[PDB]
RNA sequence: UUUUUUUUUUUUUUUUU
RNA sequence: AAAGCUAUCCAAACUCGGUCAUUUAGAGGAAGUAAAAGUCGUAACAAGGUCUCCGUUGGUGAACCAGCGGAGGGAUCAUU
RNA sequence: GGUGAAAUUCUUGGAUUUAUUGAAGACUAACUACUGCGAAAGCAUUUGCCAAGGAUGUUUUCAUUAAUCAGGAACGAAAGUUAGGGGAUCGAAGACGAUCAGAUACCGUCGUAGUCUUAACCAUAAACUAUGCCGAUUAGGGAUCGGACGGUGUUAUUUUUUGACCCGUUCGGCACCUUACGAUAAAUCAAAAUGUUUGGGCUCCUGGGGGAGUAUGGUCGCAAGGCUGAAACUUAAAGAAAUUG
RNA sequence: AGGACUUUUACCGUGAACAAAUCAGAUCGCUCAAAGAAGGCCUAUGCUCGAAUGUACUAGCAUGGAAUAAUAGAAUAGGACG
RNA sequence: GGUAAUUCCAGCUCCAAUAGCGUAUAUUAAAGUUGUUGAGGUUAAAAAGCUCGUAGUUGAACCUUGGGCUCGGCCCGUCGGU
RNA sequence: GUCUUGGCCAGCCAUGGUGACAACGGGUAACGGAGGGUUAGGGCUCGACCCCGGAGAAGGAGCCUGAGAAACGGCUACUACAUCCAAGGAAGGCAGCAGGCGCGCAAAUUACCCAAUCCCGACACGGGGAGGUAGUGACAAUAAAUACUGAUACAGGGCUCUU
RNA sequence: GCGGGUAAACGGCGGGAGUAACUAUGACUCUCUUAAGGUAGCCAAAUGCCUCGUCAUCUAAUUAGUGACGCGCAUGAAUGG
RNA sequence: UAAGGGAAGUCGGCAAAAUAGAUCCGUAACUUCGGGAAAAGGAUUGGCUCUAAGGGUUGGACAACCAACUUAGAACUGGUACGGACAGGGGGAAUCUGACUGUCUAAUUAAAACAUAGCAU
């Protein structure tokens, strides 16, 4: 039984990345997945991702540029306070200037660095570096 | 896989992307609903109705042709079965095993299957009571199964 | 000693223990 | 690893499972059951006093051939009988029948230490005088 | 240590297989685990084939062949030198010896 | 492919350009 | 208006049973552990000299033995 | 007869052997496979009946109805128990004959319970793939089983369909072969991989070796026993995989 | 300031309130230090700085945020609208 | 430690702390040997014989996005106005 | 009835209340907390004891006075313990400060004083074993003695030379 | 008469000597002997002479009672345990 | 019938005493799960004055005319007595033995003896 489609997408992405493949097929399609992909794309850790429309959950084909070390999800989505970002970043990321911890806040899917600017917090859902 | 077996076999029907009636159909939505009502009035189950329409009369998908699924058409026309298809076939199957188990007592394999058949009925009837298809006081009883099927 | 017959020896000793308790009871 | 629950509302299962599995920890089980207060020869205390009942010799475990000098001591506080090792060369002469001696732990946490089998306590003071003080030329045994 | 990938038999997916009796021990062993030899040899030894042909009357008679299926346990096959202990790498070779 | 039981305690190794 | 007195109420205490909890004596019986130059066998480790082990049953000074079913952790990854 | 060799044993009352027939009970050889079905335990002669099941195909239907599960329940080899039937073979216990220092064993001749069946219990196995269930992804390859599809040519039938064989594709299985981008302490593993770059979901179990799956209490059982399940005390190792002798 | 119309919970931000002592921590040459809350300046006449600051998890109170996680809504229309 | 004792009893010498040092017991770190972070379960201890199933835990995708008009604060540069 | 609400209690009526999200029962060598120890983060453990709250005054119960007590350096009764006696009677509560016995591995003087902090009284005036001072005190903590120095003789490391 | 079967047919079911690093006892060994040498159980029992057996409990005191022990004159398995 | 004691009497609690109905409470080991069990052990009981409940018939959650017992509640009352006579279990912890119900030595032995179901030949 599918329980975390976000984990399925990131696991498939990471498997293709470690194998050296330049692209990966992702099923199914979710609003969280697309927003999570766009966070990758803004920092350039991926390239083009294309969504195939269907009369069901869609598919995504992501073109990988090879500059992607590790992407993973967090289960459950712990409720994080503003004072807890630094502990979460330290215990989970490499050196604190490359990776980006992904949260879901009332402002939407967005980074841990962006949270410090906007002074908001929420639930941790993933990470990359 | 299967809910009551190892059974990891994938086999289904792939609905085409069209969502539009093909150009070779010249039948009116009024006509096909008349076909649906006539078949249901005779006694055909909504699963059986789709088969005969698809195989003989060329209706690939009733929803594509009309816009409503067969059961919602039947309820609108007041011809929906009192008992849902899913329970009726499951209860009828359980009744069949009982008559075999009464005669054959050493069939411990048939005894085990009856438990699985009964377990599906209880899980199913629990869902119908949740959505409101069946009364909350509806209960499947061993000796009363034959009465419901008749 | 084999564990199969260490188990048998203890199991025999347990049966004798229950008889001694029934005698007192 | 283990198939531990990972839901956000599974704290009850996580705490209950930890409480059950913590009993297998030997040191927590000893403290939680309070076995020192129940079964230990001492009442959980570091030391205890008793009356010397007799002097016994204990053969050393292999590979070691010697007679470790010990005394059977009946504790005053509860009446339990234990065997106490008498350390240092020739200190068994100071101890005598019906003396009042103070006993302590012998090594680590009630386990016998060294090649002395079944001895888990040692003599510290005799007649209110330290055994080392008697063994050295420092103090004198009470006149009595 | 697991000595063999197939344990000692061939019943993966079979659950339980009825046992058989060893040929020269009567040991009760499973049919797939047992070591089976199908032997086809002339009913008369090659040394005495000529004399049988001499007594042929009726001189076109072909001597029939005995058709035996010998089933052995592990202890009997090894002691009878039907099979031999092989090296760690040579144990995996599932090919009959060449002629 | 006749059979072949047992072996008193302890004791059996270290450093650098 | 004191002593006293009527009837409820609060109720110490004792006796008599019940129940729970915790200690403790006991003829005798049956175990465990430790200590070693004790007696008897040699069951296991090699095909340990009857391959070993598991469940069950019965028997024997003792390790153990045997019947039924199973496993290889086998002494066979294999016979066209 | 039987064995390494013998002996107990049967035998001129004809043993053993030969042929024919009958009775009894059990079992289903060769075909039989790195094959199949079943949740597992297990399941191998023919025929008929009864009910069930997976895979396949589907442009049929419902529309979240799902996954795993503390307690709870069904089934559960062999052995064992109760009451009948049956009782051929084999064979615990037992009696002998050998061997041996002894032989309450291995070996041989007998032989009771049992082995078979109906009704009712028992609920344990090295019940093992020592590898929990669901889901996604990840290197190649050839066999094989069931279904489906496309093509080709022989063969039997045929108002040209179907079966057998051939090639290929795909779904679902039992497995297997080489390799390590990986894992492990290693043996080895396409899972025991995607884990110090540590979070997909759920349940169960373990915390040095003994004492001990023991004592006690509870509960189930006709009993044998099953399930639950300690502590005192003792000990510096026990153990796993490989290496050289 | 009176009334009407707000889906409801979880979550995050902010704010109020939240004994001392303890802890972190600012200042002062108790001869240094542990400590203590002192002290310092003018010759005097008397003049003055201090005795800070942080800390209130979870529960409760007020407001904002509306992604994420849940729940309802019109189907025998017994639905909305003047 | 069994007649050459670097380990016992002593003499000498030296080492550590030093007005202190040793010992016994309790607890913490070490202990990723209690593991939520963060253990292990083929063979080292450990997947219930197997299936069904309640409480519990968890549970496919989907509903306002996109663009433009702007306005302001802060930060990163040269202009430095004194 | 109570200062007052209340199944707090007395009468009448109904059958409800809690529980697998652990009720009820048992253990605690359990007074609760602010906090102590030790930890990168997450934690583990202790908290009789200088402060806040609760309860008790040998073990229960009852009560007077009083704004305030179920008070105990108040009373009454019972149980245990215990004091004087002329044997008729009377009198008692150190878990307040010292001190003694016992218990234990385990813990100080039957000292001085209201001068300091505050409290009480009719009160500037008196009282306070609250409290302060001193004695015992290696609980723990801070600083810090047991020695400093010149030359002579010798040796080493250097320096100009190695006659 | 000879030969075989039959004990839920009647019935029966042994002695002596040596031996374990204190002593004691004898798991063990040797020998005579039987149709077989009393197995599981149980006991000074309504069955034990010696005997008021030895130990414990019951009492102030117990040849009584009860619980154990067991070379049991002379216990014991459908003469059923 | 007996003061105080309470089996010291006796081979031995023989004989006698004690308990005794009804209602409410409470009830152990053991067990063949059926019992033990009336286990053990407690409380109440009179009279008088009341109150309430439990029905039938005929006329449409009502009205009227009948009916005789049972149960429950409350005041008052008395030399605290009340199943006031009669009637009416003593109990518990064990050992030996026979499973149990049943039967016999008329006129000294009622038992462990006989029988029985069950088992076997
Ligand atoms: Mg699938
Ligand atoms: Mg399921
Ligand atoms: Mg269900
Ligand atoms: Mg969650
Ligand atoms: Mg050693
Ligand atoms: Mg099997
Ligand atoms: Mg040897
Ligand atoms: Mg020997
Ligand atoms: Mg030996
Ligand atoms: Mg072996
Ligand atoms: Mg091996
Ligand atoms: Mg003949
Ligand atoms: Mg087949
Ligand atoms: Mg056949
Ligand atoms: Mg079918
Ligand atoms: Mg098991
Ligand atoms: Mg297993
Ligand atoms: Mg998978
Ligand atoms: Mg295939
Ligand atoms: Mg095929
Ligand atoms: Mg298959
Ligand atoms: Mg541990
Ligand atoms: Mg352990
Ligand atoms: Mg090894
Ligand atoms: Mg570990
Ligand atoms: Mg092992
Ligand atoms: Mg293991
Ligand atoms: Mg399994
Ligand atoms: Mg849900
Ligand atoms: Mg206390
Ligand atoms: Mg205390
Ligand atoms: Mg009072
Ligand atoms: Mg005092
Ligand atoms: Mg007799
Ligand atoms: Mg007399
Ligand atoms: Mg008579
Ligand atoms: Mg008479
Ligand atoms: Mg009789």
């Amino acid at each position: 039984v599918r329980t975390s489609v976000l984990h399925d997408a990131l696991n498939s992405i990471n498997n293709a990345e470690k194998a050296g493949k330049r692209q990966v097929l992702i099923r199914p399609s979710s609003k969280v997945i697309i927003k999570f992909l766009q966070v990758m794309q803004k920092h350039g850790y991926i390239g083009e991702f294309e969504e195939v429309d269907d009369h069901r959950s869609g598919k995504i084909v992501v073109q990988l540029n090879g500059r992607m070390n590790k992407c993973g999800v967090i289960s459950p989505r712990y409720n994080v306070r503003l004072a807890e970002l630094e502990k979460w970043v330290v215990k989970l990321l490499p050196a604190r200037q490359f990776g980006y911890v992904i949260l879901t806040t009332s402002a939407g899917i967005m980074d841990h660095e962006e949270a410090r600017r906007k002074h908001v917090s929420g639930k941790i859902i993933g990470f990359f570096y | 896989g299967r809910m009551h077996s190892k059974g990891k076999g994938i086999s289904a029907s792939a609905i085409p992307y069209s969502r539009n009636p093909p150009s070779w159909l010249k039948t009116t939505p009024e006509q096909v609903v008349d076909q649906i009502c006539k078949l249901a009035k005779k006694g055909a189950t909504p699963s059986q109705i789709g088969v005969i329409l698809r195989d003989s009369h060329g209706i690939a998908q009733v929803k594509v042709v009309t816009g409503n699924k067969i059961l919602r058409i039947l309820k609108s026309n007041g011809l929906a079965p009192d008992l849902p298809e899913d329970l009726y076939m499951l209860i009828k199957k359980a009744v069949a095993v009982r008559k075999h188990l009464e005669r054959n007592r050493k069939d411990k394999d048939s005894k085990f299957r009856l438990i699985l058949i009964e377990s599906r009925i209880h899980r199913l009837a629990r869902y119908y009571k949740t959505v409101g298809v069946l009364p909350p006081t509806w209960k499947y009883e061993s000796s009363t199964a034959s009465t419901i099927v008749s | 000693m084999r564990a199969k017959w260490r188990k048998k020896r203890v199991r025999r000793l347990k049966r004798k223990r229950r008889k001694m308790r029934a005698r007192s009871k | 690893s283990g198939g531990k629950p990972r839901g956000l509302n599974a704290a009850r299962k996580l705490r209950n499972n930890r409480r059950e599995q913590r009993w297998s920890d030997l040191h927590y089980k000893k403290r939680a059951l309070g076995t020192a207060f129940k079964s230990s020869p001492f009442g959980g205390s570091s030391h205890a006093k008793g009356i010397v009942l007799e002097k016994v010799g204990v053969e050393a475990k292999q590979p070691n051939s010697a007679i470790r000098k010990c005394v059977r001591v009946q504790l005053i506080k509860n009446g339990k009988k234990v065997t106490a090792f008498v350390p240092n060369d020739g200190c068994l002469n100071f101890v005598d029948e019906n003396d009042e001696v103070l006993l302590a732990g012998f090594g680590r946490k009630g386990k016998a230490k060294g090649d002395i089998p079944g001895v888990r306590f040692k003599v510290v003071k005799v007649s209110g005088v330290g055994l080392l003080a008697l063994w050295k030329e420092k103090k004198e045994k009470p006149r009595s | 240590v697991k000595k063999r990938k197939n344990n000692g038999r061939n019943k993966k997916g079979r659950g339980h297989v009825k046992p058989i009796r060893c040929s020269n021990c009567s040991r009760c062993t499973p049919k797939d685990k047992a070591i089976k030899r199908f032997t086809i040899r002339n009913m008369v030894e090659s040394a005495a084939i000529r004399d049988i042909s001499d007594a042929s009357v009726f001189a076109e008679y072909t001597v029939p062949k005995m058709y035996l299926k010998l089933q052995y346990c592990v202890s009997c096959a090894i002691h009878g030198k039907i099979v031999r202990v092989r090296s760690r790498e040579g144990r995996r070779n599932r090919a009959p010896p060449p002629r």
